[PDB]
């Protein structure tokens, strides 16, 4: 349609990109700490406090991030432990892997709504497949129960 | 079609993880999925930083 | 990129650091074990002397930084 | 020499990280000059 | 002479003064800076901001709440304080249009600093702005459309009003859900303006599309140790009495005796008087009671006894909704039972709600207030989804006191640019040029929202101009492909009551902005 | 920086390339109304070109060889 | 990622960027400052400047000449030393126009922050000023008298 609309401001795509970075910076913080080969890593506080811990909630709650993404996926974390229960690690690294594509979806020239919608569409999609792909359980067979606990402390 | 294959660590190696009692419940990669897309969502609609 | 405010250790660095503390910790009360072991004479800064063999009093007597070394004291 | 209004961005966030550190030690020798001058002056002039 | 500028000074150590020049490039440049900060996020495709506060507790907070961000800023420039200030009152009148009137201000003064440079005295721009500013106003009032005698077209155009005040929000992805909430949550209140009636409950987890409202009413308190859990056809009172070491309110009043037992005597008299306090109570014939304050062991165990739920420390806000929800009486006084109405609801029990337990009141009997669970991702996404509520429930409960409703999408915005041009046309001098420069300011709100979509805004913004010119007094931007359209058809409605006060908002501040000429300052503290 | 659509106007030309014989399809930079750099005359000498490819590559290798550093 | 805007850092200590928006806020900015200032000294009614420097000499020296008048000024910012060597070769290469070239080209950057505003590409500005260039100097020279033939 010709030259189109050009852009005075580029500090959206600063920011954005800045965004990103923080989020990515956090997966990769954590994510040696996943699945049952994973290690735990330990924090020390601003006091004598120590923390020797697996749990991606409690990693990313003990230490201070300073950053608005980091803070973000933090409270993703939190709300992925109210929720669920475990799990808070995988979370993070998927929004953080999700935005490491938006750098190169932006960088593409799409702006940062289009990706929005059809990361909807794309979630929409994954949850039909997730639930075709499951199982039903009753509550009555101890097997099936006694093989979640167990993975769940596989990484533990 | 291997609907179940996956990372097998005891034997080092990709193998029907079924067989290895590795199960976790819907509600949890489906509750990771959805958090983690609407905080994408979110921060994706973010265009400017202010200091107060 | 992490912005966080602190110091971070990853990989062998903080393992080798670890067992160092470890290590160290053992080389305090490693001469005072057996028969032929001796004891050790600590000085509180104050003119307090204590005089003992046993493990458990000279660690805690001790004042230790390193968490790792904490954890042995305390075992 | 115009344009003061600014809001600024997240410059400064980008350097909170050195902020702090010079911050942590204005603020222990604040503290200590706090329990220095409790004393001084407040009793040394009379 | 002037006071800076003179051979001896007359000031104080620190306080100065800035002259007519100056004065007016610091305020032109703080009015700029405010409207260039407060848009980008106008219209549907507008951005959010992130609020890092610089504090030791550091909050964090990302809006796209014209007012909470301007609320949310160390402001220095005092034009910039008015501007901030017009934002807050523009919030408190209104729950929307903060962003749109200070944007307006902004557009206008940046008008006037051109004026200024084109050598027109501010007085001249000041009574061509308020000739433009009535021709707006009648042209505004002269276009609104009502509905309310319609009940179905009045609902449609309620459904059209919260969808366009929720489309620049975060809850845009969910709208049509978020719209039908609100929509019903306002209709609830049957037709009462408090909106204190209407609980936003935050709880962290879960999608965004997971909120709902409530049927019944949901409260965040706990039960007596020894009280049923669950409820039917419950009778409810309501009260505010103390029931806590409830003491009497003779202050000089005192135990004073010669024994022990006379002690424990007067110890089983106070327990006895409590006794007969709740005695009166379950007198009433009740089922569950809700009290204000605190209920201690003694009062809590007696409830037990009778099989009677105790809720504790219902603020004043929950009593109020407890007895709005459920047509009971908050009584302080049990003599006259028969002269205290009882709150009835099907079904008292308690639902999980993530990791909390909270206590949920169903079928009410009057229901005229709403209890609406938000659930997030993060808490900013709650706290921004709350926020966005706030504002659709505002404008939503200011469309029921005022039926009276304008189109969106710029229509109003071009309608009234377009009546001030026509004025303009007809009016000597350069009182001309002040109404044409308000007119501009008027062209450039849809201007700008056009650039927040990435939109040939000038292209757009001509077109509206064209058909508002030739007799088509209904047409918009249609934002969902980029060109111009029918918002009656569209049905993107605005509240009348919103774009007046913008408007006037708007004209108001900038004229007072424009009024100053020396801008002095005192010796900071 | 011609205030085209990056990847939309990089997959056309590409596939155009890929249709028809022809490499010498680019970026209509200056809006001349043709993607053929024959007719548009836009000429690159092919030392240059390689000398870019060439010099990129290696640079790219050495920085991907460094793993440590020791400012002081 | 900007220069700058990184969490890793690439400069040293005191060297500094400033992105597209900033960059040019900061040109325009000394453009027109300076424009402003060398302005209302033009035309039959313009008035003189003071020019008090601060060093040891002290020297005094009022003027109206443009070039004379940003020749003797502290200037920081590159654009505005951009249009202070623009003034200065036009007095070199002429005697006069010094004051009213500074005024066209400020006037000239003040619209092009405002076709900026209207989001519209400085290449398509670039073109479009370089047609109108062509036809103004072409009218102009069209427009020219010559009166060497008769003393
Ligand atoms: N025995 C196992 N073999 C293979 N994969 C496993 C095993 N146990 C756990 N996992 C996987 O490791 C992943 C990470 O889980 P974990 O490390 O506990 O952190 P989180 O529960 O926060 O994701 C899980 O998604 C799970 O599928
Ligand atoms: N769907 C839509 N289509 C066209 N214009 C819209 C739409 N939704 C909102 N607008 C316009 O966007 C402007 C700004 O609204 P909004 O940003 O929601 O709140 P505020 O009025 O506080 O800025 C309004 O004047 C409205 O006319
Ligand atoms: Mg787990
Ligand atoms: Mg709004």
């Amino acid at each position: 349609r010709g030259k189109g609309a050009y852009q005075d401001r580029d500090k959206p795509a600063q920011i954005r990109f800045s965004n990103i970075s923080a989020a990515k910076a956090v997966a990769d913080a954590i994510r040696t700490s996943l699945g049952p080969k994973g290690m735990d890593k330990m924090i020390q506080d601003g006091k004598g406090d120590v923390t020797i811990t697996n749990d991606g909630a409690t990693i990313l709650k003990q230490m201070q991030v300073l950053h608005p993404a980091a803070r973000m996926l933090v409270e993703l974390s939190k709300a992925q432990d109210i929720e669920a229960g475990d799990g808070t690690t995988s979370v993070v690294i998927i929004a953080g892997s999700l935005l490491d594509s938006c750098t190169k979806l932006l960088q593409k020239g799409i702006h940062p709504t289009i990706i929005s919608e059809s990361f909807q569409k794309a979630l929409e999609k994954g949850i039909e497949i997730l639930t075709d792909m499951s199982r039903p359980v009753e509550l009555s067979d101890r097997e099936t129960l006694l093989n979640s606990a167990t993975t769940s402390l596989n990484s533990k | 079609g291997e609907k179940t294959a996956g990372i097998n660590v005891r034997k080092g190696g990709i193998s029907n993880i079924l067989e290895e009692l590795v199960v976790q419940p819907l509600l949890v990669s489906v509750s990771a999925l959805t958090l983690a897309t609407e905080t994408v969502r979110s921060i994706l609609k973010i265009d400017d930083v202010v200091n107060t | 990129p992490l912005s966080v405010f602190g110091d971070r250790s990853t990989g062998e660095t903080i393992r080798s650091q670890n067992v160092m503390a470890a290590a160290s910790i053992a080389n305090i009360v490693k001469s005072s074990l057996g028969p032929v072991g001796l004891d050790k004479m600590l000085v509180d800064d104050i003119g307090d002397v204590t005089i003992t063999n046993d493990g458990a009093t000279i660690l805690k007597l001790l004042e230790v930084e390193h968490p790792a070394a904490k954890v042995l004291c305390e075992l | 020499l115009a344009g003061e209004g600014i809001s600024v961005n997240t410059g400064p966030k980008g350097v909170i990280n050195d902020w702090r550190r010079f911050k942590q030690l204005e603020t222990e020798q604040r503290e200590e000059q706090c329990r220095e001058m409790e004393r001084l002056i407040k009793k040394l002039s009379m | 002479a002037s006071l800076s500028l003179a051979p001896v000074n007359i000031f104080k150590a620190g306080a100065d003064e800035e002259r007519a020049e100056t004065a007016r490039l610091t305020s032109f440049i703080g009015a700029i800076a405010i409207g260039d900060l407060v848009k980008s996020t106008l219209g549907p495709k507008g951005m959010d901001k992130i609020l890092l506060s610089s504090g030791r507790d550091a909050s964090l907070m990302v809006t796209n709440d014209g007012a909470t961000i301007l609320k949310n800023i160390g402001v220095d420039n005092p034009a910039a304080k008015v501007l901030v200030d017009m934002s807050r009152v523009q919030d408190d009148e209104v729950g929307d249009g903060t962003t749109s009137v200070t944007v307006l201000a902004a557009e206008l003064l940046r008008e006037a600093e051109s004026l200024i440079a084109k050598k027109i005295h501010p007085q001249t721009i000041i009574a061509g702005w308020r000739e433009a500013t009535k021709a707006a106003r009648e042209a505004l009032l002269s276009s609104a459309v009502d509905h309310g005698s319609d009940e179905v077209k009045f609902r449609q155009d309620l459904m059209n009003i919260a969808g366009t005040t929720l489309s620049s929000k975060l809850l845009t992805h969910h709208k049509d859900h978020f719209t039908k909430l609100a929509v019903e949550a306002v209709l609830r209140l049957k037709g009462s303006g408090n909106l204190e009636a209407i609980h936003i409950i935050k709880k962290l987890g879960g999608s965004l599309a997971d909120s709902y409202l409530d049927e019944g009413f949901l409260l965040d308190k706990k039960i007596g140790v020894n009280q049923p859990k669950r409820i039917e056809n419950a009778k409810i009172l309501i009260a505010n009495t103390g029931m806590d070491t409830d003491k009497i309110k003779i202050f000089g009043s005192r135990v004073r005796v010669d024994s022990t037992a006379k002690v424990a005597e007067i110890e089983h008299a106070e327990k006895e008087k409590m006794k007969e306090k709740v005695e009166r109570i379950l007198k009433h014939g009740i089922n569950c009671f809700i009290n204000r304050q605190l209920i201690y062991n003694y009062p809590e165990q007696l409830f037990g006894a009778a099989g009677v739920m105790a809720i504790e420390h219902a603020d004043f806000a929950g009593v109020e909704r407890l007895a709005l929800v459920t047509g009971g009486e908050i009584a302080s006084t049990f003599d006259h039972p028969e002269l205290v109405k009882l709150g009835s609801c099907k079904l008292i029990e308690e639902v999980m709600i993530g990791e909390d337990k909270l206590i949920h009141f169903s079928g009410v009997a009057l229901g005229e207030a709403c209890t609406i669970v938000l659930r997030g991702a993060t808490q900013q996404i709650l706290d921004e989804a709350e926020r966005s509520l706030h504002d659709a429930l505002c404008v939503l409960a200011q469309t029921v006191k005022d039926s009276r409703t304008v189109y969106g999408g710029g229509c109003s915005e071009m309608l009234m640019a377009h009546a001030v041009t026509q004025l303009a046309n007809r009016t000597p001098g350069k009182e001309a040029v002040a109404m044409e420069s308000y007119a501009k300011a008027l062209r450039m709100l849809p201007t700008i929202i056009a650039d927040n979509a990435g939109y040939d805004s000038a292209d757009l913004v001509a077109q509206l101009r064209a058909a508002h010119s030739e007799g088509n007094t209904t047409a918009g931007l249609d934002m969902r492909e980029g060109t111009i359209g029918d918002m009656a058809i569209l049905g993107i409605t605005e509240s009348f009551q919103v774009k007046r006060q913008v408007l006037l908002s708007a004209a108001e501040a900038a004229e007072v902005i424009l009024r100053v000429d020396n801008i002095i300052k005192a010796a900071p503290r | 920086n011609s205030g085209m659509n990056p990847i939309q106007t990089m997959t056309e030309v590409r596939a155009r390339q890929v249709k028809e014989m022809n490499p010498a399809l680019g970026i209509d930079c200056l809006h001349k109304g043709t993607n053929d750099m024959k007719q548009q005359h836009v000429i690159e000498t092919l030392i240059g070109k390689k000398q870019q490819i060439s010099l990129a590559t290696q640079m790219v290798r050495m920085i991907l060889k460094i793993d440590d550093i020791r400012k002081p």
